[PDB]
RNA sequence: UCGCCCAUCAC
RNA sequence: UCGCCCAUCAC
RNA sequence: GCGAGCAAUGAUGAGUGAUGGGCGAACUGAGCUCGAAAGAGCAAUGAUGAGUGAUGGGCGAACUGAGCUCGC
């Protein structure tokens, strides 16, 4: 009944015509990731219902994952990767998709394969504001060198320079079209020049003034176009990156104690305020119930710890250490709070780094 | 300095070579493209790449005498573990700008080596999943006229039966490079291919069977046809 | 430059307020270092609150300006924390130093809180 | 041409080399993030290119990556120390694929200045 | 009732699963044990797996039964995690145990894969 | 110990 | 120019 | 069988190799630790073994330089 496929989603009845098909309204790349991986999605939520208002209750889908969670969440779902509306769909896309289907499979599915590695850097604002000074200082070093490509090609055929003004389209032409005599009507049209352009230029083919380059002097500077055609891919490298690294956002207390961990420390204190006000003396015996009290009205000795006794490393430890980390806890988990709170940028995993360098010269001293 | 000609196969090249030799070859997809470092050949308005049969099972297997090539201009094909391809990537030179090829890869690193060569390389289409799991790609690929399998993983057999199944037409072919280590490491390489031999023959008619010796040894190619 | 200053100084105010660290160590009461600077912050106890220009990560000390509009207690900045640590007498850094009494030195602290209440405004 | 072009390439040879010195102050300034030891270590530009080329992430090290690319046992005596204890941060795996790519087409250039410098001559 | 017991098992063929763990002990090739039962269900060529019924959380063992629905092998399961342990020949608990060579156990696992795959369809 | 795919380059 | 074996310290 | 051509102002040998990144050939699979010692606690829902970095002793290692070619 149901099949899975990049142009929406799809359903088929037992004699294999078409019934309904919907288009995604998440980016498709991330709505076929789940899919494939076998978890549903609101637009295949949405063509069930259709399904079901229309009046069909037999949901065999492709897939046995994807049939769990359906029938898991309540659904009256089943498995056949061969049913019917795999077996048409993908058989003969013409009939559903139009003649151009093979670009909406190209454009989503090399989009999914480039983005199937998972990403934790460790300070990562500061580590795309260098990719950031990268675009700046890529495009001051293409500046500088076409500069130098531009007065060595005008000793050759000057009468291009004042004419293809834009860097990268001068660039080509020195790369793919090179030695003056190579121009003609076709190879200017395979660069991408309109007729308004293709008038000029071929007018000084009979009548430029350059002097003569020789056939392995225009190599030189071919081979300088050539590379230059590499710094305008790298300049597509960092806008890829900067397209992708800079809508990250990530909490720091979440990633140096642990979410649950980090979201109970923030009610002990009254609120992530108070997390971000208070000093690492006080934040070192939040909530310690009884053992604080008596510290207080009876006068005992100080309680070591509070809550942080569940962080990951003082709940399983030997006593040697266990107030040591607790006192270095407290002051690193003081700074965690103000970042999240004053400042909003990520740097959990140099916080974590440092606690790790105090925990090994603990090991080290004791 | 060289002379180039067609080969026995539509879409595949031959060049002469100054060491007085025959090498197997493709005009290149987009000219001025490199895919795998390779030895690369200028002619007069046009561009071919060699096929390296010293480190291509593919290439090897034509050097060996292979009767039965069904990849040809304008067609569909799957090809399964492709990373990118000294030995595969020649298949969208061959099929060209008309036809289409899916790159599946179950590797979790190079298949990221193909992404960048089909923003010219426009007849690929590239998919990580499991080949032996053929429901992993289901949303990205169509049923097609070919299926290629080369890595010889120890499930290689259902990689072709099942993808098969899904994805192979009537009166379509199949080819598979298999080694005998990834089923036994013990028993006989010939005996392990009577084995695979009689399961292939339990889905397919068999129509080709090739031992790659003196290239590479242990492993041997089949070629089949879906009636 | 830090994100927590509120007002703009030259070395006026900020180098007397140095020296009113280097003579208030050993004629009145006196604490170093942010947790402790936050303990007299907080309980209010700190009659005025000295914090450096160059700490790094910056976030460590961005509580104590808002702090002490809570609380109402003047506060001032220095443009180095180990040259505010060796005010403090101590051989390590400092990022911030609170004044508890100012032994000698009351009408030059008199003149600060004075004069920064000046700034905030 | 050809009296022209010996400026034209002598100009081009340190514009290249001022464009390598600003794309590696760029890698030098941006790969201190994740292993900063190597910026007072290695003061040869094309070694910390190589570096970053052939190691791409810094947890990754060994001696080969090291002594094949002609650092003597008196540099590795440093770098393999730092694993841990570096003074810098952690970029990822993920992200570093950027500056692995930077610094491969940074090698490209020292090709273009021995393109050039084989033009000076002629 | 775990989720992972989804047919029912009758008074038959249990207990020549048990059997077919103990002769195969000294005379096939063997793992027990959940983790090393995934990896031998994963990779070569199992013949046969065995769950216990008391498997507790239920969650561990839960991957068997479709981990072997992708892979065409058959499962079985046996009342007790303790039995299983010792069926296998060690003093603590088992919760799975994975056939890789029958040895003795040939004809005793083509009797249960014969009579399992008619009794779920 | 023994194989299979991968980019980039050579004598 | 490079590898291998054994003994040993810190975490 | 014998002669002929070339060569230290350079004969001979080799279609083969380098550098970088994953996967596959069923990780080990039950011991460990405390105790005077029987014993006790942990463990197949995973005992134990397999780390990285550094310090010290020992062991071993590879272009030739004249041959090549032939007619009957």
């Amino acid at each position: 009944f149901i099949s899975e496929n990049v142009r929406g989603i799809y359903a088929f009845d037992e004699n294999g015509n078409l019934i309904e098909k919907r288009y995604f309204t998440d980016k498709p790349e991330k709505v076929l990731d789940q899919l494939l991986k076998g978890e549903i999605t609101k637009d295949l939520e949405e063509l069930l219902n259709s399904l079901k208002e229309k009046g069909y209750d037999e949901f065999v889908f492709e897939h046995p994952e994807l049939s769990r969670r359906a029938k898991e969440l309540g659904f009256s779902a089943t498995t056949e990767f061969p049913n019917i509306a795999g077996e048409r769909l993908r058989s003969n896309p013409e009939e559903f998709l139009g003649e151009n289907w093979f670009e909406e499979y190209y454009k989503v599915g090399v989009a999914l394969t480039r983005m199937r590695i998972q990403e934790q850097s460790g300070a990562r604002d500061k580590m795309v504001i260098q990719a950031i000074e990268a675009l700046d200082d890529v495009d001051k070093v293409i500046n500088l060198l076409v500069a130098r490509l531009r007065e060595w090609y005008s000793l050759h055929f000057p009468e291009l320079d004042e004419l293809l003004p834009k860097h990268p389209q001068y660039v080509a032409f020195v790369k793919t079209v090179g030695h003056r005599d190579n121009i003609n009507e076709e190879v200017l049209r395979e660069l991408g020049l309109s007729e308004e352009k293709i008038k000029k230029i071929l007018e000084a083919k009979e009548k430029t003034m350059g002097a003569w380059m020789d056939q392995t002097d225009i190599e030189v500077v071919r081979q300088l176009a050539e590379e230059i055609d590499r710094l305008y891919q790298l300049r597509k490298k960092l806008e890829d990156y900067i397209d992708r690294a800079m809508d990250d956002v990530a909490p720091n207390l979440k990633a140096l104690v642990g979410a649950k961990l980090a979201a109970r420390l923030i009610s002990l204190a009254g609120g992530l305020r108070e997390l971000a006000m208070m000093p690492s003396s006080t934040i070192q015996v939040l909530g310690a119930e009884k053992a604080l009290f008596r510290h207080l009205r009876t006068g005992a000795k100080p309680p070591k710890h509070g809550v942080i006794y569940q962080y990951p490393a003082i709940n399983r430890s030997p006593w040697w250490q266990r107030g040591k980390i607790a006192r270095a806890l407290a002051g690193k988990l003081a700074i965690a709070a103000r970042v999240d709170y004053f400042s909003g940028e990520y740097i959990a995993e140099e916080l974590k780094k440092e606690l790790e360098a105090r925990i090994r010269e603990i090991k080290e001293k004791y | 300095m060289v002379e180039v000609k067609k080969h026995k196969f539509p879409g595949v090249y031959v060049v002469i070579d100054d060491d007085g030799s025959e090498k197997i070859a493709t005009k290149n997809l987009v000219p001025g493209q490199r895919v795998y470092g390779e030895r690369v050949i200028k002619w007069e308005g046009e561009e071919y790449r060699i096929w390296n049969p010293h480190r291509s099972k593919l290439g090897a297997a034509i050097v060996n005498g292979l009767k039965n090539f069904p990849i040809k201009p304008g067609k569909s094909v799957l090809y399964l573990g492709i990373a990118s391809g000294t030995t595969a990537s020649h298949v969208s030179d061959i099929v060209g700008w008309e036809g289409k090829i899916y790159g599946i890869e179950f590797s979790p690193r190079v298949l990221r080596e193909l992404v960048p060569i089909v923003e010219e390389r426009r007849n690929i289409i590239p998919i990580l999943g499991d080949a032996t799991k053929p429901e992993e790609y289901r949303a990205l690929v169509t049923k097609v006229d070919v299926i290629f399998e080369d890595v010889a993983q120890p499930t290689q057999a259902k990689i072709l039966i099942d993808n098969a199944k899904a994805y192979l037409k009537r009166g379509g072919y199949g080819m598979i490079a298999v080694k005998s280590r990834s089923i036994d490491v013990t028993k006989e390489p010939e005996q392990v291919f009577k084995e695979v031999e009689r399961e292939l023959s339990e889905y397919f008619e068999v129509i080709e069977r090739l031992n790659l010796e003196p290239y590479e040894k242990d492993h041997a190619l089949f070629v089949v046809r879906k009636p | 430059k830090p994100s927590y200053v509120k007002f703009e100084v030259p070395k006026e105010l900020a180098e007397k307020a140095l020296q009113a660290v280097e003579i208030a160590r050993d004629t009145g009461k006196i604490r170093k270092g942010t947790n402790e600077t936050t303990k007299a912050v907080e309980r209010g106890q700190a009659k005025l609150v000295i914090i450096a220009e160059d700490v790094d990560p910056e976030e460590i000390v961005a509580h104590l300006p808002p702090l002490c509009e809570e609380k109402e207690i003047p506060y001032i900045y220095v443009p180095s924390k180990k040259e505010l640590g060796a005010a403090a007498g101590i051989e390590v850094a400092a990022a911030s130093v609170a004044i508890i009494e100012p032994g000698k030195a009351r009408d030059l602290v008199e003149e600060i809180a004075m004069k920064v209440k000046e700034l905030m405004k």
